[PDB]
């Protein structure tokens, strides 16, 4: 007897309690990557007729990478919260299991569910857990992972270019990625997540500080000029522990006298380069 | 003599109220039904049996 | 702003103009008011004429738009109200009342034309809705227009 | 290679393709025992 | 401030409108009061405390380390007040590798998956991660990230008054005639451990 | 190599103004942006 | 309160009112300081901000065990604010809510006239299905015979029919100008501007009642006839039908050339054949079987 398709890896996403409720206004001043991710998955999943009538072969899959904590997860959170069609995700390590050959089932059933369900979007992260460079086909432990790579790479190609399934790829270290995995036909679009420096820095400041007190005079543009390449994630940490400092002194409004010691608490990278060498 | 009912699995999806799909903790999945007093609505996808 | 103005001549799309005026708002926000107010009146202006009944009042309700509640905002909101209510006499009265602040646009031809006849045709579809057959003098009295112009407009509206 | 009706082959030295050549295939010359099975063939690889 | 106050008094945080910190880590010279805190903090509730050596997790099987830490986090979500603890995380930490050996594959896999399990598509609520290692010079910046691990706490070699108080604590079970200048031992002590 | 990138990105420009036909200014805008990318590094 | 309050003092209050709401709820002081600025912002003649910050005190209930002197005495500003616009059903439900404390404080002087007011301007709201649910709710309570004219108010309840406005005016001039309590008449018709707004509202009510009764029991009808039943001119009649058909409340085709209109819908042959089919099946199957089996019961009852 034949059966309707089924996957257990990522059931679906019940989506009523699974929405991350992250707004596009929540992410701070990253108009660029939001623009080409709307161009990448949002518009083609709906206006597929436009892409066929212009004939610019819309991308099967787009990979995102970069330094850690540049917002690579919250972009996925926001597009999953704001999508109209179906979406699915799985942590990118569950394709290894206790027994033999479960992983090929774990990828084939989720691809089959993506095909069956809707014009959906599948999210895969940490490809370095599943995509390495070399292999030792004598451990047995490795044999499963070049296998599961084998099957994912094959079941990429089982699309008719008409199904509106979009895969979004996340990783931290792009060095381990095999070039044929990013070969055109599989991942024809790649985007890096650069560390914001000045243009976005006051923007992410403003977005994270819109929910704070900042009573009358707490300056921010004196902090945007400070060098040494502050990342994106740690601004959240700065505001968070500044609030911790404010609540330790039993004060319900954060003052400007908190932020300088708050800033010197976190970064702490002093010089690491002797000045005569400069 | 009748406490041999020993093997443990996990349910996958509801086919009908009497047709179910389960996965053994050893290997292959299976098609399995239930007795008529097990609260078949309570057997959500995601529980051990 | 220049792109939104220039491509609002062939009358193809104003959503492009709407996006241009939006990014003009967050450009000019809190730094350049004399471009901000005229960009706001342009954005509401281009939005209303493509049949956005309540979107004028909804979009002006935002705080960034609440802070700019000048005479242009009342002009556009009463224009939108008359549009969604089809009160052409009220539309002309509001046009006369705000004509000092409605002649400020260097583009005038888009508005004294191309919206007047549109409003007239929704007046026709709002007055035909009660009856099935009528005499022409009754509807001419109901809308307070002439005969021959209404006769030819009814000819096109039957064509 | 397509115009000449020759079996286009290229190798990147990856280990995914390694299992398609031999069990360990420690050298590279092993490729020939299958390459000569498609005698109209051409060898290519990148930088 | 992070391990006790939000668990009992979370209201001030939403009064100020920010999430309490997700976890912290400890570092310093070896034997310099970490697990005293950890076996001292462990003597507070004894019901919300799970504590592992970062070495029993690995196993010769295929991927069961990921399975066991998955159900570990599931157990943490089962009882909403829970405090997890991993000490000497270097055994799982490392920096990264470009596949020298083959064991690096699944141990790094376990690492990556632990990262996505601690901040991926989930509100890890009322669960705090306090860490401990001898040397943080061999840790992944992905694990070191302020979004990932919020506050770093250094423990230095004990100061002279700190050494004084420590030896006074270790002067509990002593029998002798008391004519001792503790200051002499304190002054002769320099760079000495907490143990 | 960049020629196909320019033509694809010109079609992308064509798709962001919602038009069924690409215009001659789309190509020059695309090659201008690719030239700016060439200015980077 | 030192400066006796003005626009500026209330604007000064308006910012810090929510601070203790993020601090702590106490069910007696915090609600008082949540409602004092309600009163102040009403005095500023601002309503939008007033109602937004009013959306915090609405959930502040179940406290009525000791908040009797405080609970509904701050409910007068909500009805004032909703009286500023047209929100008739909202304030009717508000008075239905604001009845428990005067019921505890029953003397029929600050007790009965509240009921008189709410049942008086339940009519003032437009026709509506849960409005009919509310008129079912408020009818039947054992105090409504205390109002003597409530039996006359029962006219606009069911068996609608003709509502000749001259008869209503002749019956209600005294209840609008005189009475033992007379207070809702002052609240509704006694004022000049509010009185005239209620007057034209009641005219709108009675004319749409006649529209509804003609919608229920008419196929075709003439303008002279429906005008003389409406006790109003033909032009204003056609205006009312025109502005009530754009609301799609009542389907009609009001044709103004010969003089006759219809109220019915153009009849789909699918619809008519369907109606004949379903009435055929039901009313010659089930009642037929029922009659047969009660005939069996009848012969069972008497001699076999
Ligand atoms: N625009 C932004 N830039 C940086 N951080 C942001 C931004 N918006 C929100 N954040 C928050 O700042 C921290 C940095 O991002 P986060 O920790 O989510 O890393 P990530 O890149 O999303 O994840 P990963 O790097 O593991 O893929 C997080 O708390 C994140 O939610
Ligand atoms: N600040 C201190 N006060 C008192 N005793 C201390 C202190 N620091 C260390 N010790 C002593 O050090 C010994 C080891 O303690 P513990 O097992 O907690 O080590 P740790 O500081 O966590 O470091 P490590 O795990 O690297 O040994 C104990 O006997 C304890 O009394």
């Amino acid at each position: 007897d034949v059966l309707p398709p089924e996957a257990d890896s990522s059931i679906m996403m019940l989506t009523s309690d699974q929405k991350p409720d992250v707004m596009y206004a929540d992410i701070g001043g990253m108009d660029i990557q939001k623009q080409e991710v709307r161009e990448a998955v949002e518009l083609p999943l709906t206006h597929f007729e436009l892409y066929k009538q212009i004939g610019i072969d819309p991308p099967r899959g787009v990979l995102m990478y970069g330094p850690p904590g540049c917002g690579k997860t919250m972009l996925a959170k926001a597009v999953a919260h704001h999508t109209t069609a179906a979406f699915i995700r799985v942590v990118g390590s569950e394709f290894v299991q206790k027994y033999l050959g479960e992983g090929p089932r774990m990828v084939r059933d989720v691809f089959r569910l993506a095909k069956e369900n809707a014009p959906a979007i599948i999210f895969i992260d940490e490809i370095d857990a599943i995509a390495t460079k070399r292999f030792d086909a004598q451990t047995g432990a490795d044999r499963e992972v070049q296998r599961i790579l084998l099957e994912l790479l094959n079941q990429m190609d089982g699309f008719d270019q008409n199904v509106n399934v979009k895969v979004i790829m996340a990783t931290n270290r792009a060095d381990t990625l095999d070039p044929a995995l990013l070969r055109p036909g599989r991942l024809d679009r790649k985007i890096e997540f650069p560390l914001p420096d000045r243009r976005q820095k006051r923007l992410i400041f403003s977005t994270i500080t819109s929910k704070m007190n900042l009573s009358e005079e707490v300056d921010l543009e004196d902090y945007v000029a400070r060098p040494d390449k502050i990342s994106g994630a740690d601004i959240n940490s700065i505001c968070q522990e500044s609030g911790m400092l404010a609540v330790r002194e039993n004060r319900y409004i954060v003052l400007a006298k908190d932020f300088e010691k708050a800033y010197k608490t976190v970064i702490k990278k002093d010089e690491q380069e002797h000045e005569f060498y400069k | 003599l009748q406490s041999v009912g020993q093997i443990v699995g996990e349910v996958l999806k509801q086919l009908t109220e009497e047709k179910f799909i389960v996965k053994a903790t050893n290997g292959p999945r299976y098609v399995v039904g239930c007795r008529r007093q097990l609260d078949k609505s309570k057997l959500k996808p995601g529980t051990r049996v | 702003m220049q792109s939104g103005i220039i491509h609002a001549a062939e009358e193809k799309d104003w959503k492009t103009a709407y996006s241009y005026f939006y990014e003009a708002f967050e450009g000019y926000d809190s730094i350049d008011s004399p471009k901000a107010i005229t960009s706001l009146k342009y954005m509401l202006l281009c939005k209303i004429m493509l049949n956005t009944p309540e979107d004028v009042q909804a979009l002006v309700s935002g705080k960034l738009a609440l802070r700019y509640a000048g005479r242009q905002t009342e002009a556009l909101k009463c224009v939108a109200q008359a549009s969604k209510n089809r009160s052409l006499a009220d539309f002309e009265k509001a046009l006369t009342d705000y004509r000092a602040e409605l002649r400020d646009d260097p583009i005038i031809s888009t508005h004294l034309a191309k919206l007047y006849d549109n409003l007239l045709e929704q007046n026709l579809i709002r007055v035909i809705e009660p009856f099935s057959r009528v005499q022409i003098e009754h509807i001419s009295s109901l809308i307070k227009l002439s005969k021959a112009d209404v006769e030819r407009k009814l000819s096109q509206m039957i064509l | 290679a397509h115009h000449t009706d020759c079996t286009f082959i290229r190798v990147s030295g990856s280990e995914l393709v390694q299992k398609f050549i031999g069990e360990g295939a420690r050298m590279v010359r092993e490729l020939f025992v299958m390459a000569r099975e498609h005698a109209p063939s051409i060898i290519f690889m990148d930088e | 401030e992070v391990i006790e106050l939000p668990l009992t008094n979370p209201e001030l945080f939403q009064r100020v409108g920010i999430i309490p910190p997700k976890g912290c880590l400890l570092y310093g010279p070896p034997g310099t009061g970490k697990t005293l805190l950890a076996r001292a903090v462990a003597s507070q509730l004894d019901c919300n405390f799970l504590k592992v050596v970062s070495s029993s997790i690995v196993d010769k099987y295929i991927g069961e380390s990921a399975r066991l830490i998955r159900e570990m986090f599931n157990y943490a979500r089962d009882h909403q007040p829970c405090i997890i603890f991993m000490d000497e995380i270097d055994a799982i930490g490392g920096r990264r590798f470009s596949e020298g050996t083959s064991a690096d594959r699944e141990i790094q896999r376990t690492l990556m998956e632990l990262l996505n399990q601690m901040d991926g598509f989930d509100t890890l609520h009322r669960v705090k991660m306090i860490m401990a290692t001898n040397r943080p010079d061999t840790l992944d910046p992905a694990l070191l990230r302020p979004g990932r691990l919020d506050r770093k706490i250094h423990i230095d070699l004990p100061n002279e008054q700190a050494r004084l108080d420590i030896l006074k604590i270790h002067a509990g079970p002593i029998t002798k005639h008391g004519e001792i200048d503790y200051e002499a031992i304190v002054k002769l002590s320099d760079g000495f451990n907490g143990a | 190599a960049e020629v196909k990138g320019v033509c694809t990105e010109a079609g992308m420009y064509a798709l962001r103004e919602r038009r069924v036909h690409v215009t001659q200014e789309d190509f020059e805008m695309a090659v201008a942006k690719v030239m700016q990318k060439d200015s980077e590094k | 309160k030192e400066q006796n309050g003005d626009v500026k003092e209330a604007a000064s209050i308006l910012q810090e009112l929510q601070v203790e709401t993020y601090g702590s709820m106490e069910k007696k002081e915090r609600v008082e300081f949540i409602l004092e600025q309600m009163r102040l912002c009403l005095a500023v003649k601002d309503y939008i901000r007033t109602q937004i910050i009013s959306k915090k005190i609405n959930t502040k209930f179940f406290q009525e065990e000791n908040t009797e002197k405080l609970k509904l005495k701050y409910y007068n500003l909500m009805i004032q604010l909703d009286q500023h616009e047209g929100s008739y059903l909202s304030i009717c439900k508000h008075y239905r809510a604001i009845y428990d404390t005067p019921c505890i404080q029953a003397e029929s002087e600050k007790w009965q006239q509240a009921l008189k007011s709410v049942v008086l301007y339940v009519i003032l709201a437009p026709f509506d299905n849960e409005q009919s649910d509310l008129v079912h709710r408020i009818s039947g309570d054992k105090k409504l015979e205390e109002i003597p004219k409530y039996k006359d108010l029962l006219k606009l309840f069911t068996t609608m029919e003709l509502m000749r406005w001259s008869t209503l005016v002749e019956d209600y001039g005294m209840e609008l100008r005189k009475g033992s309590l007379e207070s809702p008449a002052t609240d509704v018709f006694g004022s000049t501007e509010e009185g005239e707004k209620r007057w034209k509202d009641l005219k709108n009510r009675v004319v749409e009642h006649n529209i509804r009764i003609m919608a229920k029991y008419y196929t075709r009808i003439t303008m002279k006839r429906m005008a003389q039943l409406l006790d109003l001119s033909v032009d204003e009649s056609e205006a009312f039908l025109s502005n009530l058909v754009v609301n799609k409340t009542i389907f009609a085709k009001v044709d103004r050339l010969a003089g006759i209109i219809n109220f019915q819908r153009p009849k789909d042959p699918n619809n008519l054949l369907n109606d004949w089919s379903q009435k055929l099946n039901s009313l010659m199957s089930l009642v037929n079987k029922t009659t047969h089996l009660i005939a069996k019961e009848e012969m069972i009852h008497n001699l076999q």
